[PDB]
Formats: C-alpha cells, structure tokens, sequence
C-alpha cells in the first residue's frame, strides 16, 4: 500500500546506496529527477491497482466489465415487459365497421405503438377490448454456407426494445419453429435448438448447435427472427383518441377511444448492480431446482414487481407447527407479497407459475397467507438549532417511510430471491447516517419477533411520535 | 492540446471493448488473403517491435498489432528470432479502429 | 522486468556512461518494486492453480454469499475452490455429500441409509417407528409391509476415527447441501 | 504480396499436384499456361491464348516475317497478361536444320 | 435487412481529404474523381457537397443508375496533414447532369435531408420543454446543448420544414445552431466570447509554430449587418398590455410573442470581420476559437490592430482538386 | 491523463522544472526531450501490460488459443489434438535372411523427410505380406523428483507440445514401473489413487500435475518420472505406389525387404481454431452423460437407448388420480412404461434400469416398471372407387398405407424423437383416408375401440383383421 | 447481385414471353434483307458457337443467336459444316431486346 511518501523515501535511499549517483552528482542535478520519478511511479500504480480491482466481478466498477464476466457464466437479463391495459369505446361513425378484427395497429397522440390482443364485439353500441404495447418486425439471414456455429446477432438499438424473440427457418418450401435449449444439456445430432446470449456491448444472439450437438442449419436456407417490441415504461391516462394504422382504412369508419383502466403495467430492464448479483448466483442455480433457494430465484425472475418470497419444506413445518403428518411428505410452502396485488391474485399467479418449473415431480405446493405486525419508534434527540424543528421531522418521517416501510425494498436490497428480516441495529445506524440529530434516543414499541417463515413486520411512520427540541 | 494518433488503438478507451478490435485484428493476420505480406522477425528486432514496425509500414505507432501478432502480453519478452508473421495493410487496421471506435457494432449484425 | 532490461534499450555509447546506465538501473528497481507485483498479480489469475493467496481468498469470499465453508478444515483450498465448484453440478445426489463428508474430515467414509415406516397407518402412526435401511432387514417391528419416507441417517464406522463434534460439523458445514424435502435424523456408528 | 496458385497442368508429384509459392513463381505458371493454349480453344472467353503458330514455316534466318510476328506476340502479350513484366524476345536456330527456339523472359 | 461488413483489403491507398466513395458495397475509383467541393456552415442549411467525377464510358450514370435518391458512402479524413482526423458520412444525391464526358454531382447530408422534408401533417407542441422537441424533431442525432432554460410552446403548419422550428428555438434561446459529424450543436452566445482559443494563426511570420495564413479579406463593413437589427421590438399581452424590449432610442417594430425572455435575446447575432484562405487544415469546424496574429510587409513591421484577437469560425469549406488541399473560412464577432 | 503520449509527459517535465536556477535554461532542448522520451517508454509498457492483460482475463474476450485452453478447466475435449494419417504398404522380401516375421512398430523415413511406422504384425508367406502404416514416431522426455510438493508439475517443451497425440505417464520407484491413469478433475479420487491432471501454460507447453496427499498420491521423494510422447503431422500425405520407404532405426533391416506403399496415405486432421475452442470450452458437458438435467426422465432414455418408439414417466399424483385410491405403497416411487419395435418387454426393462443405473440416482426415490397393455382396434370401410380402378389394388394399397401411418410399428406415436406419447383419435383416421383419392364416398365404422389412459394404454390399428367392402360405382 | 450482359436473351426472365422476340429473330434472320451478312460454319466452329459469334460480331454472348439461325435446341448438337447462315447486326438485336424489355408489346399493335 504505497503512498508519494514511500516512493520518495526508497528513492533516497535507493541513491544514496549508489557508489557513482551519491558521489559525483549533488543536490541540484538529483531533486527534480525524484519528483518527476516518484510522481510516475504513483500513477503508475494507481492504475495498476485499478486494473486488479476491475479484474473481478464482484469489485467491478463498470457495466462492460460485468457484461462479460456475466456471459462468462451465461446469464441473460430479463427484459421489458409491455404495459396493458383496456379499451371499451370502439363505436362506429358511418355503417359497415370492423365487425371483428383481431392485432390492429394503433398510434397514441405520442407516435408510440399500440396493438389489440383479442378480437372485438360485434360493437352493437359499443365493445370493450384490451390492448398493449407491443409491435411486431422482423428480420433475416441466409445461409451461404456451413459454418457449424451460425451466431446471428441483433443490433444495439433492436436489442433495447426486445421482449420474445422466436426462431424460423426455412428449406425447400416448409417453415419451422425451433425451440431453445439450456445450453446443450441432452440434445444432440438431429435436435433444432439454439442458445440465446448477450455481448459486451448490448447486443443479443442466437447461437445454433454443432454437427454432433445440434443440425446446422443446412445450406440454401433462410433464418427468420421475429421480435416483439416495447418500449418500457409509458402510462396514458384515460381519454385519449387512438387512430388506427396501416389499416387506416377504418379511421373514417371507426372512432377508437381510451376509457376505463390505463395503460399501466410497463417494466424496464435490469440494472447494473441486479445483474451483479443474478449473474453471480446463477453459477449455483444452474437450471435445477433442487435446493431452498431455487424456487425463489425462479419465481423472482418469472413474476415482476415481487418484493420478497420464502420457501420452507417439511421439517420447518414439522418444528414450527404440527409434530408429525403424513401430508407434509413431499409438500412445498410459498409465502409472498405483492404491493399492487392483492393475496387471491398472488396465490392465482404463482401456482400458475410454478406448472413450467424445472425438475417438478412428485411435488406438492401449498401458499399460506401473511400476516402484518405494525411496529413503532419514538425518538428523543436535539438539533444544533440551524434548522428549523418541523423540516427535520418531515424529512425524517420521509425518510423513515421510504426506508423501512412495507413497500420498501429492504427486505430485497436486490432481486435475488431473499427475505431479510429488519433488526434494531439497521435503525440505530440509519437514522445517524442523516446526521440531523447531535444526540438521539431510541425506544421501540409493540415489536414482535418474526418467525422468518410467514411474519412481516414493516414500520408505522405516522403512529409514531417524535420528542425533538433545542 | 496533445492528441493520438489515427493509427493508434488507444483510441477506444474502455480496455474491454477494444476486445472486438483485437480480435479481428488477430483472425485476420491468421488467415491466408492475397494482400497479406510475410515478415521473419530479423535478429536485431528480439526486444523491439517498434522497428520491425517501422520497417514494414513506415509508422511507427503500429507497435501494438505486432506485439499481438506474436502471441505476447508485455513488450518486455523477447519474441523468437525467425518466427513467421502475417501482417495486413494499413488502412485496414486504420478504418478498423475507426469502425470500433465509432460504430462498435460486431461485422454481420443484422438492422432493419 | 528482467536483469537489465531497461539498461540493455540505451544506445551502445551511452551505455558505457555510468551514470546513464545507473539512472536506467535505478528506474528499473523503483518500477520492480511498487508496479511488477500487481501486474503479475492480474495475469495469474487466469488458472485457479497459478493464482496467489489474496486472489484465492477473494474467491473463496465471493463463493460464500450463498454457502457456509471455512477454508481450514481441508488440506488445500484450491481443492476445496474446484471441488465445490464440481458438485455444485451434481446436485442433490448421495456424491456431493459423500465427497464433501470424505474431503473436509481427513478421510472419513461414510454411506447414506434411507428410513422406512410402516404401511399400516391406523395402527401405527407416522412418525412412531423408524427403521433405517441397514436395522430394515434385521427387525421385528411394525409387523407389515413398508414404504420408503423422506428421511434418511448417515452411517459411520469406528475404525475410520467424538459424535457431538461429527454432529456439530455436520449441521453446520454439510446441511446446506441438503434438499429442503429431505429430513436428517441423527448419526448411525458401526 | 501472398499470391499462390496450382500447376495449370495438374501434375503428379509426392504429396500430390505441384503448388507454387512465392511472387516470382506465380509469374512463372502463369506464362507457363500461356503458350499452351492457342487463341480459340478457350470453351469461354475466345480472346486469350498464343500465337506461336505463325512461326512455323519460315527460314531462320532473319527476315522481315519475324519482325512482323514479334510485334503481334508481344502485343498480345501485354493484352492478355497485364501484370507480368517481361523484356524481351530471342528467337534462333537450336539443335537441328529443322528447330527453333523461342524464349520470353521475365524481370 | 442491412448488414455491417468490414472494410475491403484491396484499398490499400491513402489520398489527402477524400478517400472512398461507394454506392452500397461497391466502389467508384478514386482515380476518376476530380473535383471535390465540401462545405460546412454556421446555420441549419446542412452540409453539401458536389462530385465531378470523369465518366467518358458512360459508366456512372448509364450502368450504375445514378439519379434523385442515391445514397453514397463517403469517407473523408486527412490523418497525416494538418489536421489527422477522420470520419464517415452519407449522403442524398438530388440531381446529377452529365456533360462533356463528365458528371456533376450534388448531394446533401441525409441525417439533414430527413429534416428538410416538407410536413405531410401538423404537429404541435404544447407546452413542452425544448428538448422534447429537439429529440421528436431529429431522432437521428446526438444533441449538445447548453441554453435551455424554460418552456413554451411550438407550432409545425402543413408543407413547413421541420428547420423552421428549431431556428425559431435557437433564436428564443440565443444560440448558435449547425449539425455537423452525427451531432447537432446549441451553444449560447454569452458564453462564447469568453472562451479561450484553441489554434493560432499568424501572416507575415515564417518562424510561427503554428500554422500560416496565405491570402485574408479585411471586412469594414459592420453597418451592412447591423442595419436589420436596429429596432426597439414590442408585443400585445393579453394580461399586461403592450411589452416593449430592447433600446430606447431606436424605432418600434412589432412581433407575436410576448415572452420577455424571447424579446431580449431577438436582436443576438454574429459580426463577420474577416475571410482567409489556409493550406488544407481538415479540423476546421464552426464553433471553433481562434487567435490571429498579422504583421504588415512593408514599412517598419508593425502590427495591424483592426483585426481582433480572438475570433469564432462560422463557414468553413474545403476544396481538393487532382493536385491540391484547400480550405476557406469566415470568421466573426459576438456582438 | 490516462493515456501518455511524449507529448504529455515531456510536458509535465517542463511544468515541474521552471523556477529553478539550474534546470530552467534547459527547457527547450534535445537532452530533454530524449530523456522524456526514454522514461515514457516504461510508462506506454505498464498501461499496455495492464489493459492487455485486462482484457485476456475472460474466455469470452480472449484473443489467443492458449488463454482459453489455460483458463478452461476441463483439457479432454476443449483442445483437440492432431491425428496421425493412415494407409496400406507391401512388405517385399530381397534375398536370404530376411527375418520371417516382420516386428511391429517398425521405423519408415520417406523420400521427404517424414517418419512413418507399421502397426500390426506382417508374416511374409512368399516374401509378400501387407500391413498398416500411421504416421507417427514415439519420443520420450525424463525427470526426476528431486523434492516431493502438492502439486508437483512437470511441463514439455513447445515442439513435443505441437506435436502431441498421445501422452502416458510411467513413474518408477525403486524396481517397479507402473502406469498412471489420467482423471477429469480428481473425480471418485482419494488416497491410494494413482491419478494425474493435465493442464495448458499461458505459453504453448502441455504438463501433468499430481496433487495433494488426501486427493492424491504424490509419487515419492526418490522416483524418476517419465513421459511418452507419440509425434505425428495431421494435414501430411502420400501417393499410392510412388513411395518407397527406407527402414530407419533398424537399419539390418533395410538391405532385406523393399517396402512400397500401395494406398494413399491420407485423411489426418490438424487443430481446431481459437472460436471453435472456445466454445467447445464453454460448452464441454453436452458431449458426455453426466446426470439427468432437469430431471427429464424421458428424454435421456430416448437418447441413450435409439429406437424407443414412445416411453412416459409417472409420478405419485398421477397413479393417485389413476387408481382413485389415495395410497397402497405410492410414495417416493417413478413409475415408468415404454414400447419397443423388436424387443421383449423383459429386455426393455433390463436396458431401461440399466441406463438409468449407469447415472448417478436421485436421493430416495425408487425406479419401477409397468409392462404395456395391448388394446388394438379394427375398422370396416364400405365405399366406391370409379370404374377406372381395379379393387384389388386399391384394397392393397389401402392397407399398405394404413398399416405404415397407423399401427404397432408406426412412428405415430412419436413423430419427433422428443419424448411424447401421442394417442390416435378417431378424426385422424377419418381426415387419412380423406386425403387419399379413391373413395368417392365411404362410411367408416370401429370395431373394438376403447379410450385409452395416455400413460400405460396401448391403442393400435389392426389392417389384416379388418374388413373391407369395396364396390363398383 | 450479378449484372447480365445487355445482349442475352435471359434478360427477359420468363420463357414464355421470350418466345416472341425468338420468333422475330428467326423471322429476320430467314428474309432476304439488304443489311444482312452471310457466313459459313468454319470446320473448328462445329460444337462452338461462341467462336462463330466472337468471329462475326466481336461480341461472345451473342451464342443464343447463332444456335438459333442454324437449328438446334441444344448447344451440344454438333452444327453441320458449311451450312449458309445469315446473321443481323448486333444494334438491332439491342434495340430489339430493350423494346421487349420495357415495353412488350407486338410489332404490330394498335393504340389509340
């Protein structure tokens, strides 16, 4: 851990030692070559230090870093997710409407896309269907020759808005899907499968197999690739007219209005520090999930907007509730919570859920609901009188609420599947980490151990009451 | 203001994204195209590829693809007297840097 | 770099100058001093072989977010670094933790004996008789047919050696690998 | 200045057909094909070969009819060859009354 | 689809400013190309260009089928000369006639060209932030802004250019716009007089170290551009009345827009002062700050003080004949 | 700045140096510059060494064969070797004395300067044999333990490494010589366990490593290690009867018998490239079986035993909804059944529980087998086919066809080899006929048909029990 | 893509529609016009069209023409030696083709 103090010390030293440097050059000629060097010899290691530092994933300081450590152990992020919502005004203006037309492209006063999932009503008076963000564009490749691998890469701008990408590929007359596979786990000499991957720079690929892993695609033939694109995060209100496109020949016939629920339900991609971690622990996931922690990674990644889930087998039931059952053989226990949804919808989607989850075989899921536990503080401290005593509460309420409420993400600090149970220590260190406070008491009220299985115990900001003065 | 040669890889300032450019550079010098040139490495030029690049391009800022032609991390080894190397033109090199610099986008990305 | 590297790159008359050549020595010792280690710290790295103390232990940090493991208790750590690294693929077979039980207690062999219980429930409940695999032939009890349940206990010769602190390992260290519809119950000795 | 190429002859050797290697030897089987082709006998492109029949019924001596035919060689030449750099031409009596020897170099 | 292949290795010579030309993947010669005109100016009417090329085959025009809605692929660089910068560029051909055995063509920047394409539809912003606009306007350019301050409203009308907008913007910003090398450029004219120079130009000196002026026009005439831009500008509020802006002394001119902010900065504009003609420097660009330095040649040597230290590039054209790298530029004065 | 240029840094130089008496004159001249330059040079080697090494960290931006063969923990597979070229030769015997067996592995040198050797034993019947050549040479290397470590590593030199095809290990103590086999990563290895591991150096050079006494078993203080190589050249060939070669190495030989190839000698391979490596490197573990991923049971028997027409896999839940009881013994069992084209039921069990065996087995869970149940159905077709056919070939044709898309031995079931259990509906039989052209009418009718559970039922088509009525229009 | 010589009778791409403008030029070539010129099938010319057409017009795709006037549906039907053609100018062929390329029409068509 060298320091300019250092390096000029060993330098002195260094000449000194010298029979010619120390003898025959003195005092004029010698310091500001050790300036110049030692100054060099800094940076030198400064940049050194950096470079180890970047070498490893988990003290990487940039994004492209991370990238490639990620497709290392391949991991591909999860992406955007379009918003949805309904439309329930579609009457006619003239005679002869779309009686019942289903994937109709629609522009939203924005030049953003929309598009109808199912098909209409006959539209009496009116009909009501829902719609989303999703459009449609293709693009493809043909096949000159073999080149065993046949990586085809999408650009940068295709890859941010992405959300499926299927696969087709046609010779002599006859299309067909190909499906994906985890890497190359049990397919081998005539399977169509293919692996998805992510550069470092943000493009995303499909990769086909080998001759003994995989059919190469065979000469004379033509890859299509469909992808289905979103932006991320948009929300529309209620009202606003949506006019149809291409098949703009309804515009004059057909008036489109947005009414009932809005457009709502956008997601973004990951963050940097989210891959991070997803990323590390996919080393262990694999694609098995066999272990506790598994099914909570997969039901993370599956269901968006999830805070926190915990899985527990048999013995933990047995320890906690009831000595023996024959029923509990076997038998998984899901508990979740969901800000936007309510505890039936949860329990709808996640069953749902789990019908796709690998190494499912004998096996049985049971959900039990949550229950809440209020929690409470009050606070006895003195401000340096500088600022007045009712901002300091406010923001001290704020910040409390965002921290340690029950739509917080301390119980998730990131993605990975985890429950993280709230201890007195985190208060004591927050609320010094704002530094409002010169000296500050705390005193806890009606606060209740968590089994760590089924408890939650989020904190009531308004209940509780803070003692300030000075 | 002091700037950087165009022929000089340091161009691109992230160490991982330069990875696209070296390795292009590096499958092209093992290929077999008719504008390549062959070049034994002569016995003056163990320590120093600036001179093996000065005498085959005329520029001497191209040290670089010469010290990734021989298979070596630090210009400090020395390469072996008589090995054989394959070296493309200059613009080449020149309007790959550029491309990476600027576009960055792999060869065979597909666009609509 | 090496012995006399940065001295050997001055031209032939200004090598014969002594203090030319001294200042090239002098700048060369201070760079092999403060620089040369990290450099030769991020190359090595490449194999979990070649790679220094520090960066195994940043390895091993990094592999203990999502495990219990303490680095003294097998004779090599980067053993310990690739053998994790193996099993980790043979999840919830008997190898892992077979290989993990004969690797971290110098060398002691053990085999995993599943429990069975009774097919007759109404006479016999669920969770008053069980018989571990090696007791299941050599019995009298439950005087019926049996089924295999989600239970299991692990056998151990004498020879190959007390309990508490086998156990105590075991619940710390080896557990973790466990599946979580699999129960453990107790140690067998033979 | 990596320019190889194949006997335009096939020709049997140990490992199999003679490869040539370098800048100099290309130029060699390039004109070596030369001369074995007449103009004509290409199934495509009828616009390439030789013109060393018109040699063949003369005296060896020096007449005006060689220093016709040299001028219509080399022009040929430097039509259907382009890149090759070539010198000159020698043209003598060899060996027996009835011989002559024709000699194309390059530099 | 569009696929991104690499460079040719048969390209193996380097020229002075102009390097390739292609349509598509396939490549004019070089050698036939005479002429070269390449401008860059100081507003928002793109870059152009113009291409003589030798076509006595009938060959460029007859076989490659060159007319309204060609896209070249145009390389243009100088990394040896003065400047060593490099870059690539497309451009849209408008028309192409052919004389004497030889065709002149005329192109304009494609990100550009977008931009000067008459509106089908009208659009309106209503009470959005500039930069809202901008990116709605050009989604195909980085932008590089420094004066925006506040938020107001917009209007496209029916067979306008989209150009008109954003000049409307510059003005009620107070900056100077042109889009030039993938970018397109807002820098506000307050803080440009204070910058500090970046190369130094100097006549009459042949021990210089840095580059030479070879031909220069003195301009004298500041009343020419300053006589537009006398006026005491006023507007009707609905809620304050009538607003005035500006000198008090100077005649009254009526506008529409009642923003104080976009009356003060309506009378901004840049003085030229002075044209030169340099040895083919390619990293001239608008924008830039330069320091001049001019002796006289006769009498005693003494230095000229009508022309001001530090000036701002507003047109800068280069021109490469079959010998020869020229440039040209325009410089000027923040009033 | 964090590139340097000359420029920066003699320029730092003169920033630091003004204001002193001694240093100031000197600001503009040649001494300077040369010293800056000379002390940039270090400086452009340590930013270039850092990012550089930066960069071939990772396999997936690694420029170079040899880092991802380094970083690649697994050597069986993720760098191929070349392969020796093979061929016939004619053994023909000169004169007396020539020995009457030929021994095996003699040494050839050819025309161009090339070893070859004969694999296989030649017995002249008249002076006249054949045999087998292939290509390569054997070298051996020594060493010897001069101390005993973890780890202990022995490493060849560059040309042994270009050249290697086969390596065996031969370590010696006192008078006994034993063979070491090779492992993948120490896998089922302890004490006692004569393993070794190799390993590719960041420079082109092959080793072996023997580590750790628990792991493994360090060869001892006072032994002599020794490595066999066998050399070969991949891409090297030889024409047919053009050869002669030259007996080398047992010269007494090469007065005796004349030796003349009579085949080509062809068809070696070389190394793979550095984009194959990597990503065989990255993907190592398809080429072998190593567990069921993803518990999918079927799949894997499909593939590890060909042919299996249809098999499906069981589960507790499933049998409970099967046998409307809630539990006899049903617990911590897979229940699984299949068909084979031309194989007992008996023997698809055996090689069933076998292939499964071979893997290792989940924790707690039982295999057990049920044996299929033969359910065959059969038809009656009253229709007309025109006069311009014949029925009796329309009649033949009808049951060829239906016997091929309907039946035990049709691949119905499982058109793609992925494991699914496909069930024949009574549609299909319709919409089959349909598509042929020779009813104008027809009215079909089933005989013995019965609905079928889609895990142990068997349903099939039986042509030559059913009846057909074909009448003239 | 691979441009076609602007003297082949490929450049109408169905072989239907190229009937008509074979016709006209067997049509032509069998009357007795004053611009016409007369050639015999050289003994070397037997199975090599491409000679005849390189000899008389210069141009070697013009091969579909000669095979045509002499008789023959495949080009390996040796031609017989001595046979008298007669053979059109090569302006008139690309007048005639770039006719029945872009516009189609009969020689003979009303329009109003």
């Amino acid at each position: 851990t060298p320091t300019k103090d250092s390096i000029r010390a060993e330098f002195e030293e260094l000449v000194e030692k010298d029979s010619f440097w120390s003898k025959f050059v003195g005092s004029q000629f010698v310091s500001m070559l050790t300036l110049f060097i030692t100054q060099i010899v800094y940076r030198c290691f400064q940049y050194a230090d950096a470079a180890l530092a970047e070498g490893f994933i988990s003290t990487a300081t940039r994004r492209s870093s991370i990238l490639a450590a990620a497709e290392t152990n391949s991991y591909v992020g999860t992406k955007p997710t379009p918003s949805s919502g309904m439309i329930e005004i579609t009457a006619t203006s003239e005679d002869a409407p779309a009686v019942i037309p289903k994937n109709m492209p629609l522009i939203s006063d924005d030049q953003y896309p929309y598009m109808t999932m199912d098909v209409c009503r006959l539209v009496d008076g009116t009909g009501t269907v829902e719609v989303a963000q999703l459009e449609i564009q293709e693009v493809t490749y043909t096949v000159t020759a073999a080149k065993e691998f046949l990586e085809v890469v999408l650009s940068k701008a295709l890859t941010a808005v992405c959300y499926k990408l299927e696969v087709f590929v046609t010779t002599d007359g006859k299309t067909t899907q190909w499906s994906s596979s985890t890497m190359f786990r049990l397919a081998g000499s005539k399977s169509q499968v293919y692996v998805e991957f992510y550069k470092p720079s943000e493009q995303l690929g499909v990769r086909f197999g080998d001759g003994l892993i995989g059919q190469i695609p065979p000469e004379g033939s033509t890859i299509t690739l469909k992808v289905w694109c979103t932006n991320g995060d948009i929300t529309l209100v209620a009202g606003q007219n949506l006019t149809p496109v291409d098949s703009a020949a309804n515009l004059a016939n057909l008036i489109s209005v947005k009414t009932t629920t809005p457009i709502t339900a956008g997601t973004d991609a990951e963050t940097t520090e989210i891959t991070r971690n997803r990323a590390q622990y996919y080393l262990a996931y694999d694609d098995q999930v066999v272990w506790g922690g598994d099914y909570t990674y997969f039901l993370v990644r599956n269901i968006p907007g999830l805070s926190w889930v915990k899985a527990w087998g048999e013995g933990q039931q047995e320890k906690l509730d009831g000595a023996y059952n024959v029923q509990n053989i076997n038998k998984i226990f899901i508990s979740g919570w969901h800000p936007n949804k309510s505890q039936s919808e949860l329990e709808e989607m996640i069953l749902a859920a789990f019908k796709k989850v690998p190494n499912e075989l004998n096996k049985k899921f049971s959900y039990k609901e949550v229950r809440k536990l209020p929690f409470k503080i009050t606070i006895t401290g003195r401000i340096s009188a500088s600022l007045t005593i009712e901002n300091v509460t406010d923001e001290l309420k704020s910040a409390l609420e965002t921290k340690f409420g029950r739509d917080s993400t301390f119980f998730d600090p990131n993605r990975v599947g985890k429950y993280i149970l709230i201890k007195k220590k985190d208060v004591w260190a927050f609320i010094e980490t704002l530094g409002y406070f010169r000296d500050f008491y705390l005193e806890f009220v009606e606060w209740n151990e968590s089994n760590g299985f089924y408890d939650f115990v989020y904190l009531d900001t308004e209940n509780s009451t803070f003692n300030i003065s000075y | 203001q002091y700037p950087l040669s165009r022929y000089d890889d340091r161009n691109i300032a992230d160490p991982i994204l330069r990875a696209e450019l070296r390795k292009e550079v590096m499958l092209m010098c093992e290929s077999n195209d008719k504008n390549l040139t062959i070049y034994y490495v002569l016995p003056d030029e163990q320590y120093r590829p600036d001179l093996l690049a000065y005498r085959m391009w005329g520029i001497a800022e191209l040290r670089w693809v010469v010290t990734l032609a021989a298979g070596l991390e630090d210009e400090s080894q020395g390469m072996t007297v008589g090995k054989k190397l394959k070296l493309p033109p200059a613009t080449w090199i020149r309007e790959m840097i550029r491309h990476f610099q600027y576009d960055g986008q792999v060869i065979g990305t597909l666009s609509i | 770099m090496q012995r006399s590297w940065f001295n050997h790159r001055l031209t032939s008359a200004k090598q014969k100058s002594l203090l030319y050549k001294s200042l090239a020595d002098l700048v060369q010792s201070m760079m092999d001093t403060f620089v040369d280690p990290w450099l030769e710290r991020i190359t090595n790295r490449k194999s979990i072989f070649s790679m220094s103390k520090e960066d195994l232990e940043t390895r091993t940090n990094e592999l203990g977010q999502f495990f219990t493991i303490r680095t003294s208790n097998s004779s090599s750590v980067p053993m310990l670094l690739q053998q994790r690294l193996d099993e980790i693929h043979f999840k919830g077979t008997e190898r892992p933790i077979n290989q993990t039980i004969y690797r971290e207690f110098n060398g002691i062999s053990v085999l995993w004996d599943p429990i069975y219980a009774p097919v007759d429930l109404e006479r016999h409940p669920y969770g008053t008789v069980l018989i571990p695999e090696s007791t299941l032939e050599t019995t009298g009890g439950t005087f019926g047919e049996m089924f295999l349940t989600s239970r299991g206990m692990i056998s151990i010769p004498i020879n190959d050696l007390i309990t508490e602190e086998i156990l105590r390992k075991f619940n710390q260290f080896v557990k973790p690998l466990l599946p979580l519809h699999i129960v453990f119950d107790g140690l067998t000795l033979y | 200045a990596n320019n190889n190429e194949i006997d335009p002859l096939l020709t049997l050797e140990l490992s199999g057909v003679k490869t040539y290697e370098s800048q100099e030897e290309a130029w060699g089987a390039r004109l070596y094909e030369w001369l074995n082709t007449y103009q004509g006998e290409v199934y495509g492109d009828p616009s390439w070969g030789n013109v060393l029949p018109q040699f063949k019924h003369e005296p060896t001596n020096l007449s005006h009819v060689q220093i016709a035919v040299e001028a219509m060689l080399l022009q040929k030449l430097t039509v259907d060859l382009p890149d090759i750099p070539i010198s000159g031409l020698s043209v003598a009596e060899g060996d027996a009354f009835d011989k002559l020897k024709i000699s194309i170099r390059i530099r | 689809t569009k696929t991104t292949t690499a460079p040719e290795t048969d390209s193996k010579r380097t020229q002075l400013f102009l390097q390739s030309v292609s349509i598509g993947q396939n490549e004019i010669p070089r050698e036939m190309i005479v002429g070269c005109t390449y401008v860059e100016p100081g507003e928002l009417s793109g870059p152009q260009l113009m291409l003589m090329i030798r076509d006595s085959t009938a060959y460029v025009v007859n076989k490659l089928g060159v007319k309204f809605g060609t896209i070249l692929t145009v390389s243009l660089g100088d990394p040896e000369g003065h400047g060593g910068i490099l870059f690539s560029e497309e451009f849209f051909v408008l028309k192409a006639p052919r004389k004497d055995d030889t065709v002149l063509i005329y192109a304009f920047s494609n990100p550009v060209r977008l931009l000067k394409v008459p509106s089908t539809s009208a659009q309106y912003f209503v009470d959005k932030p500039p930069s809202a606009v901008v990116s709605s306007l050009a989604p195909g350019l980085k932008v590089n802004a420094d004066s925006f301050r506040k938020t107001s409203t917009y209007h496209l009308n029916v067979g306008e250019k989209p150009t008109k907008v954003l000049q409307e913007i510059a003005r009620d910003t107070g900056s100077m716009c042109w889009a030039s090398r993938g970018m397109i450029n807002f820098k506000s004219m307050e803080k440009m007089a204070n910058a500090a120079p970046s190369l130094t130009y100097e006549s009459a000196n042949p021990n210089t170290s840095g580059f030479t002026i070879s031909q220069f026009n003195i301009l004298n005439a500041d009343y020419e551009y300053q006589r537009r831009h006398n006026y005491r500008m006023a507007s009707y509020d609905m809620t304050k009345g009538v607003v005035y802006s500006g000198n008090q002394e100077d005649p009254i001119k009526f506008t529409s827009n009642p923003d104080p902010t976009a009356l003060a900065n309506y009378n901004k504009f840049i003085l030229p002062r002075l044209d030169m003609l340099v040895e083919g420097n390619a990293a001239l660009t608008p924008g830039t700050t330069l320091k001049i330095v001019v002796h006289n040649t006769a009498g005693d040597g003494e230095l000229d003080e009508s022309i001001p230290d530090k000036m701002i590039v507003m047109s800068v054209t280069h021109f490469e004949d079959r010998f020869r790298f020229v440039s040209r530029a325009q410089l000027g004065v923040v009033n």
